[PDB]
């Protein structure tokens, strides 16, 4: 699935629950290291709700496995996010995306 | 500079003379300034003639005769509002049989060897309209049936009465004063 | 004292620039003199703006906003090349415009907004793109023609406004007459709807238009149908399918409201 | 010649063809800019009439068969093998001149560019070959800018060939201009071409120059220059310790930078080696520096993940102790007294080493160099000596900028020339032989 | 500056700093070099670190010729010593490399057959050491981008290396990685029999396995013992280091051997599955040189250093953020500051046309393409490009255009489309509207006032690429229309103040580059209608102070602007007149 490496520890007790939206700052990077997305650049925290299939699946289980206040790295294989078509104009076909995700708040 | 802009636009390469709101407004403004119109004294009439001469000089000194020739030439014999305004401007600058304007126009035409001017003049003459019994009868039938008139004037008969009169007044003003040069060149 | 007015300020600045330097840029010269003419002819702004001024009741503000957004989409599609997505967007916009109640309540507003011209111009672009290669994007021409015919049927004034463009629709007539299931959705049908059951418009109809239709009918009666013979129809010497459409238009041209326009 | 007739029998009017092509180029030469508006307009009208007459007599086609008959041969050497050797030299010039002739014949003429649509596909099929790329690109640009109809036939393969021209022939702005003309023509945008150009060029990130906003990174080092050499009095083990008093994880959108470790000079010069003086480069971004960020070991701008108990990026109140062993090249770290499970080994020991820290904005750290300067929160490993013990006796230990130039008043800035080598760093006694 | 030499330049930005100008130079009429500049002059110094650049055609020593490959031959690139055996010839070791690198796989998997041949990822190039050139002076292999060593004497023993030995908890080294910038071998030691090789020039063949990172070398048809194992994602540049002992030294033979792709199939993506060897014009020989300049940053990071005490050690404190945009050359794996393009003309032109292509692909409301472009050019990049004062004029104009095209063009166009149409609702606030603000018949400031005419709705969508929804493809991407507004007002005020002094150095290098993009952005914001009340009053005071007094400093109208700026001012005046006309129409509707 996704590999999670911890940059900064979190509380370790609060995790996302079903139907609970998550507020995250993330930075998207290709495997070579090129950046393609950053909620930090947009200066707006990104809000998505756990399990409505509104975000790429790898980001979904990565956020689910993360805890509140934690900063973790998400490595998403091509199959789990943008399998073969990729994102037209952004993500090339068969690309692995590395995400630097911080779970700011749970609500 | 405005007259030069219009002259360059006229002299630019086009298949058709595009309607220009700026030209259509400023030509009218210049014509009004030129003409600017009970028995009056000789001194009053002379002051009117001399004032008209100076008012026409303010334009034909800056190159208005060449502009009004170039626009007619670029018209390529298509009747339109641009030609209607240009003819009015030419009449305004030529009123009174202005010999200086006549000479300027003659010299410009001769040195440019402009054939499009005369071709467009002939084309405008063919495109000029006349009375139409069919149109008059149709419009009278509409009136008799009593349907509210779609347009107040109903000018389908004699489509443009002002354009024809202006076109021929321009050509008469060209030769006024027994200008043998135009009388032969035309 | 000081200028104290935008009109005076612009009138001074334009003349000052022009007499200060010989402006090299024709666009700059045009902009300068347009501003000067606008400042001097203050009443011209009103005589131009007032025809495009419409007042609406407070209850219909949201529906007017929605109709305006749809019309903005339709107009913006004028600046883009035709495509499948453009086809879908215009079906969306036209459907919404038809469903809007303002479209049935304020015909003068729709005429002033000039949407019949916009729809006509888009259909014109579609037809002029690949005119010889049958009719590309048939749904665009069909929907445009249906909407234009509905526009004609809404009001008599709308019918006259659309009749003012009858001439060009006649050169754009011979497009989709041969193909069935598109009957009633061609520019010829739009012209017929513009002249349908209006004595004023039938009388104002000119002879050259009838001559154009007669030449089209003569061509259809003289030579076969290329599209039909390409699909494999027997090669008879003439084109009844399109001849019938031209005859149908001539019927509305000559006959109106039980009587026959003798002229 | 194609039918393989004898070269003597075949008569190629090579010289006359070249001279006529030059004459035709001069005849279709566009008006000059310095000319007056009236003369320019007259000459443009004459050019338009000449172009109409030529296209109506069908000169565009004749030029096309000439171009095709010249491309049946691959190269000038091949054409010199088939035909005469003089024709071999003239082959490139004639082929170019024909392309400029086509460009001048169709330039600015709507009707000619409309009739060129049928052959437009044939034109783009030879864009890849180097002998005609410039002329074909110019003709393509003229056709695209003039004729809207020509854009309606450009397909996915045609656009991909144009992009492959960037891929293989290098960076060129004219083909970018051709692509822009493909996107927009006469105020009308073609969504299909826009989408295809986007989705076929942008995602690769291999042709267009890439841009990113990067924090400045500054490096700070003590005065000590410790190294290893034969027959010289330097202790080969050293130890220093760094404390993080405060660190903002994100002062800006980009993550903050904080790396600690050792760096090596090139030779015996005092300058840090292999790295740029300024930029976003820190410790570990070259092969002369060896850094640790709390999660990765950095060397040569490549990071390797190292395991550590409760591993985390360097936070506030984090203590890093750096160890250097020059007897067997080894650099080891210990975070909060806990040993990191990795080390740098068998590096280059030709030059001198020194402690170094690299940081971006939002960093407040303190060097614990031992003794008078500081006290170690953790006991040094056995053998390892505190770094203050390497200071030369007269000089004073100072933490100064690793690079020469810092932030200061412009006219007071000290421009520094090349420095001398530190032969005194390694005190190798050389008594004379007796 | 010589060895251990220190000096300072005083360009006289502040005349009082100059110490002998008064006694000599002032009366004579000489002016300080920075007589009137609002910002300091950028220094350019000699770069210490050598870089690889293409061999100049006018190089006095190096000659590079491209040999086209026939059916029986292979594409070859020959390096030739032009001035060998001549006076002042240089015999030092010269470092050569090819422009494009071979990129190893991101993850390492753990006659000729066409299927194997197409499915393989192994690439090959060979170098022919010409007869008469000593093989001991020639090294052949691969180098990475980090190689910047110009030692006069070069040996394979002094290549920069490191071994990162990751270990487990117990301390057992589960893996160790050797990392180096140079992976090359010497031909003299590579050739085993020695002496006579004149039957054919010494042919060292380099074989690279992109799927495993194995670097094996073939010398005269036999595998050499030396092999290099590299780590994933390494970009290896073919490279030959040679010291010229003959006019003909070596030759880059770009061919293939049995069951191996040629180098072109790995270098180029369009030729990935083409077994035929190729040498496109992009690939060319580059040599390591010292002739390059470096640009000092105008501003450095502020670092404060002090010894707190004997206990607390030395404090290092940097609390102020500083940033620069980096231009990354994809093929060279190199990044330079974007402000370095003021002297690199070809890169400046290519990037300006790239910006124009970015503007064109998203033209006329291509919202999804604009969203895609938000990835390549981001909000901080756009804001930094807009605000930076040392930006080249062309790049500044391009970035101002790109911002408008991506974020503002759609709504600006919509409002311009619905500008001559006045649909005025009949509401109470509409009835309250009057021609004149008070009983005194004095015009109010244009734009300011209650306007009730119907307007298009402002709607934007957040450009997030982790989302998988498609509703974001409607509407232009969101942008901070408030930060942008304040920044635009501030920069307009600063430009008005500084440009009136007629400084020698405006932003972008010319007054046009300084003003036209800024006024274009200002006009776009005005059309969009972001400006409200106080901002509109301030921007009107900027245009002309005397006319728009509420209820010396000279404005743009009499600032003596160039013609392109005058056109933008005409556009602004047209918008103000349109606002007045709309106010008149609304007042008439209110009276009615």
């Amino acid at each position: 699935g996704v590999e999670i490496e911890t940059i900064s520890p979190g509380d370790g007790r609060t995790f996302p629950k079903k139907g609970q939206t998550c507020v995250v700052h993330y930075t998207g990077m290709l495997q070579n290291g090129k950046k393609f997305d950053s909620s930090r650049d947009r200066n707006k925290p990104f809000k998505f709700r756990i399990g409505k299939q509104e975000v790429i699946k790898g980001f979904e289980e990565g956020a689910a496995q993360m805890s509140l206040g934690q900063r973790a790295k998400l490595t998403c294989t091509p199959d789990v996010a943008y399998g073969a078509t990729g994102h037209p104009g952004v993500i090339p076909p068969n690309a692995t995306l590395i995400f630097d995700v911080e779970l700011l708040n749970l609500e | 500079q405005l007259i030069l802009l219009f002259s360059r636009t006229a002299l630019t390469e086009k298949c058709k003379l595009e309607e220009d709101f700026l030209y259509m407004a400023y030509a009218d403004i210049m014509a009004k300034s030129c003409h600017d119109e009970e028995v009056k004294s000789f001194e009053e009439k002379e002051m009117e003639k001399q004032k008209l001469l100076y008012q026409q000089a303010r334009l034909h000194d800056r190159g208005a005769a060449e502009m009004v020739l170039q626009t007619i030439s670029a018209s390529k014999g298509e009747t339109g509002p641009m030609v209607a305004a240009t003819l009015k401007l030419g009449i305004a600058i030529l009123n009174g049989g202005n010999s200086t304007v006549q000479q300027k126009m003659l010299d410009y035409l001769k040195e440019k060897k402009d054939v499009g001017f005369f071709q467009s003049l002939a084309g405008l003459m063919q495109s000029c309209s006349v009375l139409d019994l069919n149109a008059f009868e149709r419009q009278n039938k509409a009136e008799g049936l009593g349907m509210v008139t779609e347009e107040g004037s109903g000018e389908k008969v004699l489509q443009d009465d002002e354009f024809t009169c202006d076109l021929f007044r321009f050509l008469q003003l060209l030769c006024e004063g027994h200008n043998s040069d135009f009388q032969n060149y035309l | 004292k000081k200028s104290s007015t935008l009109q005076q300020l612009i009138s001074e600045t334009m003349v000052r620039w022009a007499q200060e330097s010989v402006i090299e840029d024709p666009e700059l010269v045009r902009a300068m003199f347009v501003l000067l003419h606008r400042q001097y002819d203050g009443i011209g702004g009103l005589v131009r703006a007032l025809p495009k001024t419409y007042t609406i009741n407070g209850v219909s503000v949201e529906d007017t906003i929605n109709l305006l957004a749809s019309l903005g989409q339709i107009r913006s599609l004028l600046s883009v090349r035709m495509g499948k997505e453009e086809e879908k967007l215009m079906i969306r916009g036209l459907g919404d415009i038809m469903n809007n109640k303002v479209f049935y309540q304020h015909p003068n507003l729709m005429r002033a907004l000039g949407m019949h011209e916009t729809v006509m111009e888009v259909m014109v672009n579609v037809l002029g793109g690949g005119e010889s290669k049958e009719i590309t994007f048939p749904k665009m021409v069909a929907n445009c023609c249906r909407f234009l015919c509905y526009f004609c049927r809404i009001s008599r004034q709308n019918q006259k406004a659309m009749f003012d463009h009858l001439s060009y629709l006649l050169e754009n007539s011979s497009v989709g007459l041969a193909s069935p299931a598109m009957r009633g959705s061609t520019p010829l049908d739009v012209a017929a709807a513009s002249v349908m059951d209006n004595n004023e418009l039938a009388l104002a109809l000119r002879e050259p238009d009838l001559e154009k239709v007669v030449r089209y009918l003569a061509g259809c009666g003289l030579q076969s149908c290329q599209m039909l013979v390409s699909k494999g129809y027997p090669d008879i010497g003439w084109n009844p399918v399109e001849g019938e459409r031209y005859l149908d238009f001539l019927r509305f041209a000559v006959f109106c409201n039980g009587e026959s326009v003798e002229e | 010649l194609s039918k393989k007739a004898k070269a003597s029998t075949v008569d190629l009017p090579i010289e006359s063809v070249s001279l006529s092509l030059q004459d035709l180029i001069g005849y279709f030469h566009p008006p000059d800019e310095h000319l007056e508006h009236e003369d320019k307009q007259n000459r443009l009208r004459a050019l338009k009439n000449r172009q109409n007459l030529f296209q109506e007599e069908g000169m565009i086609n004749l030029v096309l068969e000439c171009i095709d008959r010249l491309h049946v041969y691959s190269s000038a050497a091949h054409f010199a093998d088939v035909a005469g050797r003089e024709a071999g030299e003239s082959w490139k010039s004639i082929l170019n001149s024909l392309y400029e002739l086509l460009a001048a014949l169709i330039r600015g003429n709507r009707k000619n560019c409309a009739q060129f649509s049928g052959s437009l596909d044939w034109l783009i099929s030879r864009l890849e070959r180097l002998e005609a790329s410039s002329g074909i690109l110019e003709v393509l640009h003229c056709v695209l800018v003039e004729s809207p109809e020509a854009l309606n036939i450009i397909k996915e393969g045609h656009i991909k060939s144009i992009i492959s021209l960037l891929d293989k022939h290098g960076r060129n702005h004219k083909v970018l201009d051709v692509l822009c003309s493909l996107c927009v023509c006469h105020g009308v945008a073609v969504r299909s071409n826009q989408h295809l150009i986007c989705d076929n060029l942008l995602p690769g990130r291999d042709l267009l120059l890439q841009t990113r906003l990067v924090n400045h990174v500054s490096s700070m080092r003590p005065n000590i220059f410790l190294g290893v050499s034969e027959g010289s009095a330097q202790y080969k083990k050293w130890y220093y310790e760094l404390m993080v008093d405060h660190t903002e994880p994100f002062v800006t959108a980009e993550a903050t930078h904080l790396r600690v470790g050792w760096a090596s000079t090139e030779g015996y010069s005092p300058y840090p080696g292999g790295g740029e003086e300024w930029g976003g480069n820190g410790v570990g971004d070259d092969l002369f520096s060896y850094g640790f960020d709390g999660l990765h070991l950095w060397s040569g701008c490549i990071a390797r993940t190292v395991s550590s108990p409760n591993q985390h990026l360097l936070r506030t109140d984090d203590v890093i102790s750096c160890c250097l062993d020059l007897s067997a090249p080894s650099i080891s770290f210990r975070i909060n007294g806990q040993p990191v499970q990795g080390m740098f080994e068998n590096f280059n020991i030709d030059g001198l080493f020194f402690p170094v820290v690299s940081f971006s904005a939002g960093i407040k750290v303190r060097f614990l160099l031992g003794g008078r300067h500081g006290e170690f929160k953790f006991l040094p490993p056995p053998g390892y000596a505190p770094c203050y013990e390497a200071v030369l006796p007269k000089e004073k230990l100072k933490v100064e900028h690793s690079r020469e130039y810092k932030q200061e008043r412009t006219y007071t800035r000290d421009l520094l020339g090349p420095t001398v080598s530190l032969t005194q760093a390694a005190f190798t006694p050389i008594p004379v032989d007796t | 500056l010589g060895v251990a030499q220190v000096g300072r330049m005083n360009f006289g930005k502040d005349v009082s700093t100059l110490k002998y100008f008064t006694i000599c130079g002032l009366q004579e009429g000489y002016e300080p070099f920075a007589v009137n500049t609002n910002r300091d002059i950028t220094m350019w110094l000699s770069k210490r670190l050598p870089q690889f650049l293409q061999v100049p055609s006018n190089h006095e020593h190096i000659e590079v010729t491209r040999i086209d490959g026939t059916i029986d031959s292979s594409p070859c690139l020959k390096v030739t010593q032009k001035s060998f055996g001549s006076q002042n010839s240089n015999t030092d070791i010269m470092f050569y490399r090819l422009s494009m690198p071979i990129e190893c796989a991101e993850v390492f998997s753990k006659r000729d057959d066409y299927d194997f041949l197409m499915q393989t990822s192994t690439y090959y190039y060979s170098v022919r050491i010409f007869p008469g050139q000593e093989p001991a002076n020639v090294w052949v292999g691969w180098i990475t981008s980090d190689f910047h060593q110009y030692d006069t004497g070069f040996d394979l023993d002094r290549v920069r290396t490191v071994t990162v030995t990751l270990g487990d908890e117990k301390g057992k080294v589960h893996e160790s990685i050797k990392r180096s910038n140079c992976y090359m071998v010497c031909a003299g030691e590579s050739m085993s029999p020695g002496q006579g090789r004149n039957n054919n020039g010494l042919e060292i063949g380099c074989v690279v396995d992109a799927a495993s990172g194995l670097l094996t070398f073939i010398a005269n048809g036999k595998e050499l013992s030396t092999y290099y194992q590299v780590e994933p994602s390494t970009k290896l540049f073919p490279a030959v280091f040679a010291q010229a002992t003959s006019p003909n030294v070596f030759q880059f033979e770009l061919g293939r051997i049995k069951n191996v792709m040629p180098l072109s199939a790995g270098l180029f993506k369009s030729e990935h599955k083409n077994p035929v060897p190729q040498c496109p014009p992009r690939l060319h020989v580059q040599f390591l040189s010292h002739v390059l300049w470096s640009r000092m940053p105008n501003q450095f990071l502020k670092v404060d250093v002090s010894r707190i005490s004997e206990r607390q050690g030395w404090l290092v404190q940097c609390l102020d953020p500083l940033q620069f945009m980096s231009l990354h050359i994809p093929e060279e794996n190199r990044s330079v500051d974007i402000l370095e393009l003021t002297e690199q003309e070809e890169l400046l032109k290519f990037h300006y046309h790239t910006l124009r292509l970015y503007s064109a692909v998203c033209a006329l409301g291509n919202h999804r393409v604009a969203h895609a472009l938000c990835s390549h050019v981001d909000e901080p990049q756009l804001l930094y490009a807009i605000e930076n004062k040392y930006m080249p004029g062309l790049l500044r104009a391009g970035y101002y255009d790109l911002l408008i095209d991506i974020h503002l063009s759609s709504y600006a166009t919509a409002r311009l489309m619905m500008n001559n149409e006045y649909i005025v609702p009949m509401t109470e606030e509409t009835k309250s509207i009057t021609l004149f603000p008070d009983e005194n018949k004095k015009h109010g400031l244009p734009g300011i006032g209650l306007s009730t005419s119907l307007r298009p709705r402002m709607q934007f969508s957040s450009p997030s690429f982790v989302s998988i929804s498609n509703e974001c493809y409607q509407y232009s991407p969101e942008f901070p229309l408030d930060i942008l507004k304040s920044k635009t007002i501030q920069m307009l005020t600063e430009a008005v103040k500084e440009g009136s002094l007629h400084a020698r150095d405006p932003v972008g290098g010319t007054t046009e580059f300084l003003f036209v993009p800024l006024i274009k952005l200002f006009y776009t914001l005005l059309i969009m209608g972001i400006f409200h009340n106080e901002d509109l009053k301030h921007i009107l005071q900027l245009i002309e102070p005397s006319v728009f007094k509420e209820a010396p400093k000279e404005g743009l109208l009499q600032m003596k602007l160039p013609e392109p700026v005058k056109l933008q001012m005409c556009l602004l005046l047209q918008y103000l007149c349109d606002c007045q006309v709309r106010h008149r129409i609304e007042a008439i509707v209110a009276f009615s």
